[PDB]
């Protein structure tokens, strides 16, 4: 990890411990060029932080 | 690259290019087998500055042909892995009490090779005096050495003893003009010993002759090493006791190490060519 | 993460190939906005005789577009993690460094693996945090409160920062090359210009240069200074030894593997492979390193054969030409070599905050032009200095803009002191060049990218230089060759061609990394050092803690330097 | 015969002024030799003349 | 000077796109745009200097 | 070293450096009170001493050191200015403006 | 060709043991040019020993650059110049001086008092030295 | 062995440190983790074995 | 190396490779230079050191 | 206080500078007392020709000199603050022991 990374956010609220947070339960259902938009895309930033 | 002196007479110099010329061809390759040779130089004869700068010629001059015949180990060690062959081909063929005393040293018989260096040769051929001189021991069931710490010994097995006279003769005559070891005269082979033994026996014969050689070489080479950083500390410690400028440009072209002779191969035309410029610097008569 | 060890340390971390071939596969970003981020000429170029050709570089119009580390570099901590960077991508493992270089009609990513933990971008490795770790290793060491070295150290912020720091140092500097023969003919006169000129500027001569401060440590401690000023240079000495008592040590423990020091794998700062960006000697040990010059290496020794003090036709007129190089010798032991990558890649940028740039000179027309004056040609010294203007007609111009106020005592006549620089003219070195590096990393490293090999740059014959002469402007040579030491404004002064860089693109005026260096030099990306290093050198303090801190950034993140590092609860 | 090859040395590339000599100053007549048997670089005048002033330097010491 | 603005904002509707062409049998106008991952409900928020 | 954020400045927006869009310190336009010179850059300045725009180069000249009669006799004259060489560059201008 | 022809095999044997116990990066590089430098011999005919003797100069002059490793003629088509390995220049020039001098009066060549060994340079380079001049030396017969 | 001492140094053989420089290097709770390698050395701490 | 066997051992050469230098040093050495014999331990217990 | 002493103490044995006649010295006195009673005129001009200009004290480097320094050189031709060091340093052994 980066020595810089937030506590006070990333790690007291649950979430993906990948460092971005997805769901397919968020993600449009029957979906793959926009779903994985949704996790390895870094120009649309995830939900949560 | 002529040669040059200062205080030394024609027909001493010349004296000492014909002991330069034939030097290898001369009979025991040594300066201590010849000392009038340093007598021929004029210490005290001449003065204490020319003395220690024309012997120091003369050591230089003595390293000049080390450089040159060099040590010649090709066509003798390409007969010895060929020797060595023989000694285990004939090897596998006899039976022994136990493979077990002869199973390591008959893996490091064919497993011997010779790394780049020069230097590693002891490493190599002694580990084949370890190994199939004790396996002729083997065959003649010969009380080898068993006390840990017991160096095992390393000789000639089973030979003639006025046979052992001539080749530790040769082995002699190797130790003096080592670049002309000219081929022995008494074969080694005969029909009332085993040819196991013999074999080794000639393996021997060019094992003493690669240790000699360049065992008499290293032993030249350091002690020529020895005597120049002698004789470049004491020239350096006497030309600092009078300043000038024609010592002081002698102590510039000493300023150099005395380790490794490449230097000093480039030393030698280094000095030589400015031979001239402080001619002036040595008082002699 | 003494338990995290047995994970940390497994190779299957360390390998680029599962990273760097997906992230091919990937290809450059289709993306327009991020096009302009893909635009870099890592174009290699001959080192034979680049010292003397730079300023035709610098002649075109031409731009220089940033690299990838370069723009990463500019955001705040907390920026980095936002939606607005787009260097994201750059960097898929820390210890290596990920980056689109545009080969002609192409576009094939570079890897490299970064070495020193210095090389990090500060959205990992923020200064503020940073200096904290080296307070935590001074703290290892015993040694909280620092030494009260600082006082000599405040000097510094005058000393070398000076745009008055005097022309005189150059040439000295550049006479010795490091020789002891140098400071032992010049012995009795070297000190009259420390005592003259700390008399008038109030400030120590000879700051510029580890190879004189090292020796007049040692050789001039007899005499010839007070004793304060002469407590200073030890001082310094003390200080770059308190540096490499804060570099590593032993103190955990020694050992060895294939050959190299464990005291050594920790940190770039011991290891032979890594170079100072000066040097006057060769290191003793060369193995692992190829010194090449032209197309083909100079790394055979057969090119080297000095022979100093003695007079050489041939070898006066090998100057300005490449081959063959020469050295008297290999100087430097491992210790001294240590303490010389202390000094002009840590403490000097640490000090002059990264300001100071340093230049060669034309020894042939130099000196031809200063000295073959026949008070010089004819200088009997059996065992017109009457009238003082006739003897300042004598010894020239440039000798009374030079020598008088600068050097000689009321007592000494002008006359009397320049024949002493006389005496140091005897000691011709050659001609300032680049000596172009290639260093494959060690096993340790080596499993990232085997057939990477590191590359740099080394100014040899060359002298740390802060403000450039405007008497001897004529034969300057100036060399913004290495992140470190690289200076806009003086080097501006000089050629006109950087001048005319400056006025067209005025915002390359920064001390930092970001004056571009020549595509001769352009290597920054293979180089050890990164842009974080010098740019928080532009922003760097100068108590001392900034010297320790910036050693701190060169431990390495070999495996084996994070086993060891891991062993002391760092 | 040789005095036209030191005169070219003393002037056409050395540069002396006339009152210096071969017979006045000994290092260069000492050096007489060096220079008449190279052939070489006469094009550069530098070289030879940064010889002669270094090893002028070399001339007079104390250490 | 708004060419640069662009960098600087990080805001281009064409870096969107919209999708067009190759767009998987989902909606071609997208909805205008639409953010892939969604653990949140819809933003709101504006200021006032 | 205060003024402008040299490691948040690099590039530059048109051929102008972008620190002179960040600071009024550091642009051609603004002048201090007391000049002894003219700025590098007269782009997007012109001056005036009484009416139209001083750019033509007939307005501007200066000769130092060799005396001219008609200068001395025009001290008084508000027109032609005379300048010397634009010496200054944007950071010695920029000091001129501290 | 006598006592020429003898030892030019010797010294190449030579190169040949001194290479057998040194790692390469692949010995697929080098083990095509070791096996050239051992099967060829000597043909009695005197117009083909310099078809003997140049492919050993496409041979251990490649590997005396993989001594040091060092770029060569990658590129396809190239014929490779063959020259002296790693030895300074006045010995070059002086040693192409002994060539032109044997080509004056080969019947009388009296060697060069300088020496090719280097204790600087490594055997491994020395022996390719003397393998090349013997080279030269038949070429410069033929 | 006054004298004779640069003879032991002349030899360029390595000499192995006794275990009790060996056992000093660990930090004091990094002492007592299973990775020590000297843990059987001292039964006694006045009598070192 | 028959310094296994000298009173003195590996701690204390390398605690004054860093040792303070103010003048608490020298004290601390004396401190570390305490006899473990058990008549030593009789005559430091009384005093509570 | 005594670390006022040891100030110099650390600057005069760590030192470079440290001079080589001193190894000599020591090995040729012994650290008899009659030694320092017919030589003490010179390591007394020794000291005071030294500091001047060494700035740190000479003769550090072995008990047997500073020992017999306070019994003998103390008698006159030194500065006051000298003698404070090497009384400093008894003090320090004594304070040891």
């Amino acid at each position: 990890l980066t020595p810089v990374t937030m506590d006070v956010n990333y790690f007291k609220i649950p979430n993906n411990p990948r460092g971005r947070a997805s769901c397919m339960l968020a993600v449009d259902p029957y979906d793959t060029e926009a779903a994985t938009k949704a996790i390895y895309d870094h120009r649309e930033a995830d939900a949560q932080t | 690259m002529s040669l040059q002196f200062i205080g030394l007479q024609r027909r001493d110099v010349v004296a000492l290019v014909n002991f330069l010329r034939h030097l290898t061809q001369k009979p025991d390759v040594d300066l201590e087998a010849h000392p009038k040779i340093l007598k021929k130089c004029g210490e005290k004869r001449l003065h204490r500055r020319t003395v220690l700068f024309n012997e120091l010629m003369l050591w230089l001059g003595y390293y000049r042909e080390l450089r040159f015949h060099n040590p010649d180990l090709s066509s003798v060690l390409e007969e010895f892995e060929v020797r060595c062959v023989a000694v285990a081909r004939r090897g596998y063929t006899y039976p022994f009490g136990d493979r077990g005393k002869a199973r390591d040293h008959l893996a490091v018989l064919d497993r011997t090779e010779f790394d780049t260096d020069v230097r590693h040769d002891a490493e190599i051929v002694e580990r084949a005096l370890v190994s199939a001189v004790i396996l002729a021991k083997m065959s003649v069931r010969e009380t080898l050495v068993t006390a840990i710490g017991q160096t095992e010994p390393i000789a000639f097995v089973h030979l003639k003893d006025t046979e052992v006279q001539r080749i530790e003769e040769n082995l002699e005559g190797v130790r003096r003009n080592m670049f002309c070891v000219k081929p022995l005269d008494l074969n080694l082979d005969r029909h009332a010993n085993t040819a196991l033994v013999n074999a080794v026996n000639k393996l021997v014969y060019t094992g003493r002759l690669i240790m000699n050689v360049r065992r008499s070489w290293e032993e030249l080479e350091r002690k020529c090493l020895a005597r120049i950083q002698e004789r470049c500390k004491l020239l350096v410690k006497e030309l600092r006791m009078c300043l000038s400028f024609d010592s002081n440009y002698c102590r510039n072209i000493l300023k150099h190490a005395v380790e490794n002779g490449d230097s000093a191969d480039t030393l030698l035309e280094l000095l030589i060519e400015d031979f001239d410029i402080y001619v002036d610097s040595f008082p002699q008569s | 993460f003494v338990d995290a060890l047995k994970t940390l340390c497994h190779p299957v971390l360390h390998e680029p190939a599962p990273c760097l071939q997906t992230f091919t596969e990937r290809g450059p970003p289709s993306e327009p906005a991020m096009q302009r981020l893909l635009e870099c000429r890592f174009q290699q170029e001959p080192m034979g005789g680049a010292a003397r050709r730079i300023p035709h570089f610098y002649r075109v119009r031409r731009e220089v577009p940033r690299t990838v580390n370069e723009m990463k570099q500019d955001f705040v901590v907390t920026d980095f993690y936002k939606v607005g960077n787009i260097t994201l991508y750059t960097e898929l493992h820390p210890f290596f460094d990920f980056t689109h270089c545009q080969e002609n009609s192409e576009t094939v990513a570079l890897c490299t693996p970064r070495i020193v933990i210095g090389n990090l971008p500060d959205g990992l490795a923020p200064g503020p945090f940073h200096e904290l770790r080296t307070w935590e290793i001074m703290e290892h060491m015993r040694l909280r409160p620092p030494p009260d070295y600082e006082e000599t150290l405040r000097l510094f912020k005058t000393t070398v920062t000076s745009p008055n720091y005097p022309e005189l140092c150059y040439l000295v500097d550049v006479l010795v090359h490091g020789n002891v023969d140098a400071f032992l003919l010049i012995r009795t006169f070297v000190a009259r210009c420390i005592v003259n000129m700390f008399h008038t500027r109030q400030l120590l001569v000879f700051a510029h240069s580890y190879a004189l401060v090292t020796l007049i440590a040692e050789h001039l401690a007899d005499g010839a200074l007070p004793p304060q000023l002469l407590f200073h240079y030890r001082n310094l000495v003390a200080v770059l030894r308190l540096v490499t008592r804060i570099s590593a040590l032993p103190g955990l423990n020694n050992g060895q593997l294939a050959e190299e020091p464990l005291s050594a794998y920790v940190n770039a700062l011991h290891d032979h492979r890594l170079w100072p960006p000066f040097v006057t000697h060769l290191p003793r040990n060369m193995e692992g390193v190829q010194v090449v010059a032209d197309r083909q290496p100079l790394n055979p020794a057969n090119i080297e054969a000095r022979h100093h003090g003695v007079s050489d036709v041939p070898r006066l007129g090998a100057m300005d030409a490449d081959e063959p190089l020469f050295v008297d010798d290999y100087r430097a032991t491992d210790d001294e070599w240590t303490l010389q990558k202390v000094f002009y890649l840590c403490l000097m940028p640490a000090m002059t905050n990264n300001r100071a740039c340093g230049l060669g000179l034309n020894l042939k027309t130099l000196l031809v032009d200063l000295f073959y004056r026949p008070a010089f040609l004819l200088m009997p010294a059996a065992t017109p200095e009457d009238s003082i203007a006739a003897q300042r007609q004598a010894v020239g111009e440039m000798l009374t803009e030079l020598v008088e106020d600068v050097a000689t005592d009321a007592h000494t006549p002008l006359l009397q002191a320049c024949r002493e620089l006389f005496l140091a003219v005897q000691f011709v070195g050659e001609h300032v060049k680049v000596l172009e590096v290639r260093a494959p990393l060690d096993h340790a490293q080596r499993q990232g990218l085997p057939d990477f090999i590191s590359r740099q740059h080394v100014l040899y014959n060359g002298c740390c230089v802060v403000t450039a002469p405007k008497t001897l402007i004529e034969y300057s040579l100036p060399v913004p060759f290495h992140r470190f030491y690289s200076n806009p404004t003086i080097c501006a002064a000089l050629s006109d061609d950087i001048k005319r860089y400056v006025t067209e693109f005025p915002h390359y005026h920064r001390h930092d990394g970001g004056f571009p260096l020549p595509t001769a030099f352009a290597h920054e990306y293979h180089n050890w050092l990164r842009s974080p290093f010098s740019r928080y050198s532009a922003t760097c303090p100068n108590v001392l803690h900034s010297v320790m801190t910036l050693a701190a950034m060169l431990y390495k993140i070999s495996p084996v330097s994070l086993v060891l590092q891991t062993k002391a609860h760092i | 015969k040789r005095d036209e090859k030191h005169r070219h040395v003393v002037n056409v590339v050395l540069e002396l002024p006339t009152e210096i000599s071969e017979a006045t100053h000994p290092v260069l007549a000492t050096m007489l030799s060096k220079y008449t048997r190279m052939s070489s670089l006469f094009n550069d005048k530098c070289a030879f003349k940064l010889d002669l002033l270094r090893m002028v330097a070399v001339s007079r010491t104390r250490r | 000077v708004d060419r640069w603005i662009r960098h600087a904002a990080g805001v281009e509707r064409p870096q969107l796109l919209d999708t067009e062409t190759i767009s998987m049998l989902t909606f071609g106008s997208m909805s205008e745009r639409n953010a892939a991952a969604t653990v949140h409900g819809q933003k709101a928020a504006c200021e006032l200097i």
